[PDB]
Parts: structure tokens; sequence; C-alpha cells
RNA sequence: ACCACGAUCAAAAGGGACAAGCAUCAAGCACGCAGCAAUGCAGCUCAAAACGCUUAGCCUAGCCACACCCCCACGGGAAACAGCAGU
């Protein structure tokens, strides 16, 4: 009949695309490693053009945002209860197919309980055995002690959000349950303190924006958009919410009011916006400084 | 087509014609100097069976390795005479030259 | 310097140097501009650009004459003749 | 310095930048060229800078050279099943040379790409052996499993010296 | 299991490739080819190192060679740890 658009839909990866933004200074920062001598070219100011244009297209690929998943249902699955073999082993054994040539989610990891049960490994044992036989640089098969809480605190005191999400990335899988927590506390942090400008220019900026719109929460990321003249990322945004959200206060104001532009932003802070006063506010001193330069 | 000979086809210059129905050929092949990484030739020696006995000491020709050697060292076979000797024709326009000018101008035949 | 006594010849030698001063180009005040290569009489000096963090691997007079420059990061190979003055 | 003209032909990363790797049929490649005229000049240069990357590519395929026996120049390849092929190089440049006989004779980047994955199969990264072979030697390398007791001693109820003495 | 007109593994045989030093080792001396055969031709290798002397286990997931000596082992000399421990 008609669908809520998915993370991964054309028109919603071109809106979150825009709202990400792309500086090449903060996308192709200096990284801390091994260093070489650089090298030189002579060019034109046609080349010059070129260069800056090829150095967009590898921008816009590392800002290729990770498609948001559900969390994964757990495994719970008995292949055999072979109760002969009770209490003739006080260990269990994992087996591991590990032929080279299969997707990682379609291996069988199967496990033989001392009480003669064969069942299939469950998701953290099979990320577990999938990085003991095929090791990912970066991943570790023992869980990192930065992801607990204390140490998180310690991360977001230094505004190392994207590291967090970079380890994040790097150690669980999208549709994990640590993934998703760690990703959840990440953005919550963010919106806590305002600190969205951390992500833009970041292949997490999207996935940040997703969160806040489909939990309702998007009035810290409006304002912070509007007080940077932001205001075609602060109309998409929430046009976005309208298309996430039919059937809502703010999207059939819109439609009785035809509202476009600023007036997007108007209708959603009296309708839906939690902090509709602030939006306002932000808002009437936006289109002031902006009749002093018409002036 | 399966042959227990190694070289396949290879293509040299006839050094020698005093064998019966036999020519010996001279194969070049370039091997890397693995220190100075520059390509120096490398010859080898070959036996052909020449049953017309129609080769000439100095003419370019392309040897095909017979199903199984014929004889001790005789393990391949005039395929063809590439380059007759002093009476070469230019592959390109199918007319003879004598080195790097024309016996027969391109234009007589159009 | 030349003298009879050793002070008298380090007078000479460093109050005579401060009048015949070079300029010497940086880049990013820390390396040289691009490798040089070059031989003076007998002695070949080849001097390699090198990034921030590198140190000065030379020859321990070129090391020291190094940090009187300002050149923190380089590498250098001397060849040939190792004459001081050359 | 490295004797003679442009000596970055002697280094094996200019021999590798060679794109033509010919077919499994390509047996023989002859190189027919003249050491003077204008028209020539190209054939000249893919002799003197081309050659050495295409027989670094194709180590196994005889290259044979000669000079002054036609008037223009010219290149003949040799296939398995019999086949020749003449290619007119005269008034072409080196590098249209290059890009004639890759066209021609030469695998596309298709079929290299899927001979590179086949190799990555012999190297299985879950296999346990020397470093020359794998990436890992023991078991006892990898994080949660029982260490080497060359750097962790056992417990001593893991060790068989009091093992048998319990027993014994 | 048995046949596998197959796969795997791998001899013998054929082709190719494959250590170091010495050229004051420069020639080797039958080392070739044709023919169904009879037999005919006189060729074959070599300074791009033949032929020869000397040294050495090797290219190490391991491989090669040897197994008291006479390269071999009918035979002979002779009576065997280069399996472990030991002298
Ligand atoms: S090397 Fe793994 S147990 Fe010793
Ligand atoms: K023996
Ligand atoms: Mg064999
Ligand atoms: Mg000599
Ligand atoms: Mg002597
Ligand atoms: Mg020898
Ligand atoms: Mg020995
Ligand atoms: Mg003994
Ligand atoms: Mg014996
Ligand atoms: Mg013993």
């Amino acid at each position: 009949e008609t669908k809520k658009p998915t993370f991964m839909d054309e028109e919603v990866q071109s809106i979150l695309t825009k709202m990400t933004g792309l500086n090449l200074q903060k996308t192709f920062k200096p990284a801390i490693q091994e260093l070489k001598p650089p090298t030189y070219k002579l060019m034109t100011q046609a080349q010059l053009e070129e260069a800056t244009r090829q150095a967009v297209e590898a921008a816009k690929v590392r800002l290729k945002m990770p498609p948001v998943l559900e969390e994964r249902v757990p495994i719970n699955d008995v292949l055999a209860e072979d109760k002969i073999l009770e209490g003739t082993e006080t260990t269990k054994y994992v087996f591991t197919d590990i032929s080279y040539s299969i997707p990682h989610r379609e291996r069988f990891i199967v496990v033989r309980e001392p009480s003669g049960t064969l069942r299939k490994a469950s998701w953290e044992e099979r990320d577990r055995m999938i990085q003991v036989y095929f090791p990912k640089e970066g991943r570790k098969i023992l869980t990192p002690i930065i992801f607990k809480e204390e140490n998180l605190r310690t991360m977001y005191s230094q505004d190392r959000h994207v590291d967090v999400l970079n380890l994040c990335f790097a150690q669980f899988e999208p549709d994990s349950t640590e993934y998703i927590k760690v990703h959840h506390k990440t953005y919550e942090d963010i919106d806590k303190r305002g600190k969205y400008d951390l992500l833009r220019s970041t292949r997490y900026f999207g996935g940040m924006v997703w969160y806040f719109v489909n939990n309702k929460k998007i009035d810290g990321l409006l304002i912070d958009q509007i007080q940077r003249d932001l205001i075609d990322d602060a109309t998409n945004l929430v046009q976005l919410y309208h298309v996430l959200h039919p059937d809502g206060q703010s999207a059939q104001g819109a439609k009785d009011q035809a509202a476009e532009g600023i007036n997007l932003i108007k209708v959603f802070a009296k309708t839906e916006a939690q902090k509709g006063a602030y939006i306002e506010l932000t808002l009437q001193t936006y289109q002031e400084a902006l009749s002093r330069h018409s002036a | 087509v399966r042959s227990s000979v190694h070289a396949r086809w290879i293509v040299g210059k006839v050094i020698g014609t005093k064998m019966q129905k036999t020519a010996k050929v001279r194969v070049t092949r370039l091997v890397l100097d693995p220190y100075l990484l520059k390509y120096f030739n490398k010859r080898k020696t070959y036996f052909a069976h020449d049953a017309l006995q129609q080769c000439t000491v100095g003419d370019i020709v392309l040897l095909r390795a017979l199903p199984v050697p014929r004889a001790k060292h005789v393990k391949h076979e005039l395929a063809e005479i590439v380059f007759k000797v002093g009476k070469v024709i230019d592959p390109v326009t199918g007319k003879p030259c004598a080195g790097t000018t024309y016996l027969e101008s391109p234009l007589s035949s159009e | 310097g030349k003298a009879t006594d050793r002070m008298d010849a380090f007078r000479k030698a460093k109050n005579r140097a401060v009048h015949h001063l070079h300029y010497i180009e940086r880049y990013e005040d820390h390396t040289i501009f691009h490798d040089i290569s070059l031989r003076f009489k007998r002695t070949h000096i080849k001097m390699k650009k090198q990034p921030k963090g590198y140190g000065l691997r030379c020859h321990r007079a070129i090391i020291t004459i190094c940090r009187l420059i300002g050149i923190k990061d380089m590498y250098a190979k001397v060849s040939g003749s190792i004459n001081m003055l050359s | 310095p490295m004797k003679g003209r442009f000596p970055i032909r002697r280094t094996l990363q200019y021999l590798s930048q060679g794109n033509v790797v010919f077919k499994d049929s390509v047996k023989v490649m002859t190189v027919n060229y003249n050491t003077h005229g204008e028209l020539g000049e190209g054939a000249r240069k893919f002799v003197f800078f081309n050659i050495p990357q295409i027989q670094y590519k194709n180590p196994w395929v005889q290259i044979m050279m000669f000079k002054n026996m036609t008037p223009s120049p010219f290149l003949r390849f040799y296939l398995d099943s019999g086949e020749q092929v003449l290619v007119d190089v005269e008034t072409k440049s080196n590098k249209e040379i290059m890009e004639h006989i890759r066209k021609i004779l030469g695998k596309n980047e298709e079929t290299l790409r899927e001979e590179e994955e086949e190799k990555k199969q012999l190297s299985h990264p879950a296999n346990f052996g020397p470093r020359k072979y794998c990436l890992r030697e023991c078991i006892c390398e990898v994080e949660g499993q029982v260490p080497c007791p060359s750097l962790v001693p056992l417990p001593k109820e893991m060790r068989g010296k009091y093992k048998a003495a319990l027993k014994a």
C-alpha cells in the first residue's frame, strides 16, 4: 500500500548525504602513522581542478554510510540430542567449517555439549570463531575494555566520539547487540551536549540522523543547523521527519498550510517539537541576520 | 596435438646443413641477468628434420616439435622457412626485397 | 683558525665565521626542499628530504652543522674522501 | 650512477609496469625493425623500451629480433595452433604498438583478476605452520587459548612431571 | 570393498631446467645423422666454457643420498649401533 522508506532508499540516502556534508580537510585529515617523504607535481589550473575533483570522489567513497540493521535474533537450534554421550566429556567441542569460499553468515558452526546435544553456535560464539580462523584486522577475539561504560565516558569527555564509532565498527557486527548499544549511547551523548559537528563529513552522520528521526528527538540537531546557517539542511531534516512520520501533527500541518522552506520549521516547532520555543527564537535570530545582510 | 617435446614452436637461424635430412638451427632467447636486470641473448642448438633438404645456412626457419623424438638429438621438424637467405619476401607487401630496399615496387601490382 | 696557541685559533675561527654566514632555506623549518647530491673535489655528499620525526641520520659532523642551521630531519651519506674541510 | 641511457629500464619497478600478458596460445614473437628511417622510429622505441617489459611478463615466450631485413618494420606472432599474426607497425608509436598487441593477443583485466584470486586460495588464513607459509605457527598464539609453556608456565596439575608423581 | 575406461597418488622411460672454485683443465676423441633393412654419409660437443681437476649434502612445512667396505652385491673382503641408552 504505502511503505515507509528504509535507510538505504535512494531518496533517504540523498537527503542524508547532503546533510552530512563533504569537507576535504576533515575527511582527509593527516593521520599520525609511519610517514614517507611526500611527492610533488607541477600542475596547471585545470590539472589542479581535476585533482581536486578526484579527491571529492574518493571522499564520497570514504563517507559511504554503513547500513542500519535491526538487532539479530538469537540462535537456538538443536541438530541432534545424542544422549548416549551424556557424561562422557567434561568440556564442549566447537566445530567450525573453515572452507575458504563461503560467506561467514553461511558457515556452519556447531557445538557438541557435554550432555550430548549438537546445537548451532550462538551469534557471540560465531563471531568469535570467525575471528579465530579468519582474523580481521582491527578486531579482537576478547572484547576490548574500552567499550565499558566507565571508559566510554572518558572518550566522550575528549570529544572522541568518531573514534568510539570506528572502534565499534571494527569490533562488532552491524546487527550485533553490542554494536547497537554503543552507537545509541554515542548518539545520545552527542544530543545531550550538542556535539553534532563532530560527525559532520563522516560516514556516521547519517546513522545518527536516522536515530534521532525514528526516536522523535531532532530538536537539538535542528537548532544546531539553524545556528550554523544550514537552513537547507534544517528544512530537509523536517521533511525527512514528515516522510517517516506521515500521520503526525506536523506532517498534517504542513499539508493543510502547504508549508515550504523555512515555513516547515515553524509548523514543526509548534506541533511536535519539544523545544518549540527555543526553535522559534533561534529561527527568528537567523531571519534577522539574513535581513541585515540583505539591507 | 600432445607431444613429449618441451619446445613446441621455436624460430631460429640455420647454422649447419652437413647432416642428411637434418638442419642444425641456432635458437636465441632473452634471459634476464638478475644482477644487472638487463636481457641478454641465450642461444641453444636444435636439430630439425628437413626431408627435402631445402634449408640453407643463414635462413630463418620455424621449427615444430615432433610427437616423439625421431633420433637422439632430432626432436623437431622444419615447419616453414620464414626468411630465405638473400631471397626475402616482405610479408607486409608480398614483394621481394634486398635489405631495406624493394626489388619490385609495391606499386607494380597496385 | 690558525695560531700557535689553541685558544687563539678558537678565537680567530669563530669570530671570522660570523662574517661569512650563509642563509639556508628550510622546508617547513625542519628539512631540506629536495634531495641534494653533489661532489666537492673528492668528497661525495647525498642528502635526502625526510618527514618529521625522522631525525638526523648523518655523519656526526653533518649532524653538528644541521643543529646549527636548524635542520631536524634528514638523511645523508658521505662517500669518497672523508676530508672534514671538504 | 647506473650505466647507460635510461637506466630506469633496468629496475624491477619499470619491468613490472608492462600491461601485456599474452594468452596461452602465443609461443613466439618476432620483431623486424630498421635501425634508420623516420617511419620506423616507433618500432625502435618499442624494442628499446617495451620488449623488456613484454619478456618480463611472458618469460616462456621466445622473442627474437631482426635488423634491416625488410623495408618496413612489423611484428609476427606464432600461435600454438599454427596460426600466424602479422602486425604492421610502420608509422605507429611504441605506445600505440603496445596497445594494439594488448587488444588482439593480451589477456583482459578480467582474466587476470581471476587468476590472482585463485592464488589467494593457496594460503588459507586458518592454517598453522611456518611463517613462510602461514600467518600463525601454533594455536597458543590465539588470545584466549592456553599459551605456550615457554612464555607462561603451565599449572602443576597440567604437567606430566607432577601427574605421574601424584599417581605414582 | 569389488569394476572404476574415472579421480587420487606416484615409479621406470622421453623432453626441459638445475652448486661453487680453477682456462696454468682448451680442445674432447666417436662424443652424429639418414635408412624398413642391408648399409650409406662424416659428422657430433666446445672460449655463450665442451672435456677435466678440486670443494660441498640441498633450493629446509622439507628434499636428496647413503645404510661396514668393493659406485652395485651373484660373489668377495669379512662379521658391521650413521636405531635408543652406553663405552
Ligand atoms: S609454540 Fe605453541 S605451545 Fe609452544
Ligand atoms: K655405498
Ligand atoms: Mg621418473
Ligand atoms: Mg681467456
Ligand atoms: Mg702452474
Ligand atoms: Mg663442468
Ligand atoms: Mg663431503
Ligand atoms: Mg659403524
Ligand atoms: Mg653398498
Ligand atoms: Mg648411539
